[PDB]
């Protein structure tokens, strides 16, 4: 075993999903449901800001949490 | 050790960590998996990549899977890699780390070596402290001890030391109160 072994974990991360976009600005939603949706990763967000998902339809970042972002979709669930 | 942890607890880490402590202390070993993790506990702070990974929710089962193999398969014991699987299975990964430091307390707690606190307002002078010592032992007389040194009390001319959980109070302060608040109740 050794510590520099971030390199081989992030080697194996970048290659074995596509996906990993600029999680600064970008996320992914863990759950949806009850006009809420619990997004991820989807730091440097301001309270208030307005999002917007892949279909288009927009939401703005209610409650700011450790782990999830709790964003109120303005539209059909 | 009777293969029963030193507390049970019912939190998330709490139950992991106690479970693993007993499957561990129950094959054989307990000092191999407190490596492995301390290693886990070292990389979770120094790795920004491995905290982001573990701390991330969106990842699949499969990916999570793939990743720790990369990390490595073989210098972690066989209860540490079954107890990644699971925690992966059960979605408890993120709380992999505290589990990590839970478990190492348990190991400390079993740990004879501890360090003993003496607060004083004056400076200790080296020939005071070797005393010290000397009384310690005397008290203890059967537990090596590595004594700490701490001086910015209120207290005047006394001692107080704290020894992991216990407090034992010899301070000149406690006499002042004591006596000024018996002197007040003499009921004349």
């Amino acid at each position: 075993l050794s510590t520099g072994e971030a390199s081989v974990v992030l080697a194996e991360k970048i290659k074995g999903i596509t996906q990993q976009n600029d999680i600064t600005e970008y996320g992914t939603v863990i759950s949806i449901g009850d006009g809420i949706a619990r997004v991820f990763g989807l730091t440097k967000v301001q309270a208030g800001e307005m999002v917007e998902f892949k279909s288009g339809i927009r939401g703005m970042a209610l409650n700011l949490e450790t782990d999830n972002v709790g964003v109120v979709v303005l539209g059909n669930d | 050790p009777g293969d029963k942890p030193p507390a049970i607890e019912d939190s998330i880490h709490g139950k992991y960590a106690g479970v693993l402590f007993s499957s561990a202390s129950s094959n054989k070993s307990l000092n191999k998996v407190a490596e492995d993790m301390k290693y886990f506990n070292q990389l979770y702070k120094e790795s920004e990549v491995f905290k982001s990974f573990l701390n991330n929710v969106s990842l699949k089962r499969n990916q999570q899977r793939d990743i720790i193999s990369a990390l490595g398969k073989t210098n972690f014991n066989p209860a540490t890699n079954n107890l990644l699987e699971t925690l992966i299975e059960n979605k408890r990964l993120d709380s992999l780390p505290k589990i990590a430091e839970k478990y190492m307390d348990y190991y400390r707690i079993l740990n004879k070596q501890e360090s003993i606190t003496i607060i004083s307002a004056q400076e200790l002078t080296a020939a005071e402290k070797q005393k010290v010592e000397q009384g310690l032992k005397k008290g203890n007389a059967n537990v090596q001890f590595t004594v700490v040194y701490q001086v910015d009390p209120a207290i005047l001319g006394g001692l107080q030391m704290y020894s992991g959980n216990n407090f034992l109070d010899c301070s000149l302060l406690s006499r002042v109160n004591k006596l000024k608040t018996e002197i007040a109740k003499i009921s004349f």
